[PDB]
């Protein structure tokens, strides 16, 4: 799996509350967490299903 | 526009706000009622927010809220015909961070819903003015508060910004702040205010800024006076 997927779920500097999934390693499955809007990086997913296609396993 | 029927008294660090005394505040949420931004009314059928919020026709605007905790307050759910990004929005630089929404049904103006005044391009807010943002974003750097927040701050100058930002502010930016007070996550999308002839005029829509909400560092908004051609034009056209 891509190694973004072992990046820390990144908030960004804009102010927005929107949720967002990203890849937990440590639990193995996708978890939700606050996205800013903007500057998003690579493990942050709209949905848990896209989240655990991409990432699933790393 | 810019007048509250009901006077207000004068987010970290900010106060709680007379309900109702931020009739144009509007809070954007997705069908299951979730605040992700915060919004301003021009009219009774457009509000004004971040394009960063992206929202979407399937998000709703909430009118004449206070207590996002209380079930039995009365309030205004109201649907999203159409959503206008300014195509100038940079994604990667952040300017020019503003869209507007044109309601399927519009809003049912009162004591506690009404329109915020816009500014003119050429209008000139000088720095050291004390103006006003309000949301219901974090209090502190976690969940939201349940009632409306509302903080004075001074306008900066970009001089006086770009010393702690840098080459990051762009043209489509004002910056705010930095005196004790900050918005925060939740926050985007709504308005910070200034008087213009006594009526509170939209200077600035929250933007971005310190990425632990620090209020000793400048938060960027999105200058209206850059943008307000724009609005009118998308206005005028739909």
């Amino acid at each position: 799996r891509p190694d973004f997927c072992l990046e820390p779920p990144y908030t960004g500097p804009c102010g927005a509350r929107i949720i967002r999934y990203f890849y937990n390693a440590k639990a193995g499955l996708c978890q939700t967490f606050v996205y800013g809007g903007c500057r998003a990086k690579r493990n942050n997913f709209k949905s848990a299903e896209d989240c655990l296609r991409t990432c699933g396993g790393a | 526009c810019g007048v509250p029927a009901i006077q207000p008294v004068l987010i970290v660090n900010g106060e709680e706000a007379v309900p109702g005394s931020w009739p144009w505040q509007v809070s954007l949420q997705d069908k299951t009622g979730f605040h992700f931004c915060g919004g301003s009314l021009i009219n009774e059928n457009w509000v004004v927010t971040a394009a960063h919020c992206g929202v979407t026709t399937s998000d709703v605007v909430v009118a004449g809220e206070f207590d996002q905790g209380s079930s039995s307050e009365k309030i205004q759910k109201l649907k999203i015909a159409k959503v206008f990004k300014n195509s100038k929005y940079n994604s990667l630089t952040i300017n020019n961070d503003i869209t507007l929404l044109k309601l399927s049904t519009a809003a049912s103006f009162s004591q506690t819903v009404s329109a915020v005044c816009l500014p003119s391009a050429s209008d000139d807010f000088a720095a050291g003015t004390t103006c006003v943002t309000t949301g219901w974003g974090l209090t502190r750097y976690a969940n939201t508060p349940d009632r409306l927040q509302q903080a004075s701050l001074p306008l900066l100058s970009n001089t006086n910004c770009k010393k702690y930002w840098g080459t990051k502010i762009k043209d489509a930016m004002i910056c705010a702040g930095a005196s004790g007070v900050s918005s925060c996550m939740g926050d985007s999308g709504g308005p910070l205010v200034c008087k213009k002839n006594g009526a509170w005029t939209l200077v600035g829509i929250v933007s971005w800024g310190s990425s632990t909400c620090s209020t000793s560092t400048p938060g960027v908004y999105a200058r209206v006076t850059a943008l307000v051609n724009w609005v009118q034009q998308t206005l005028a056209a739909n």
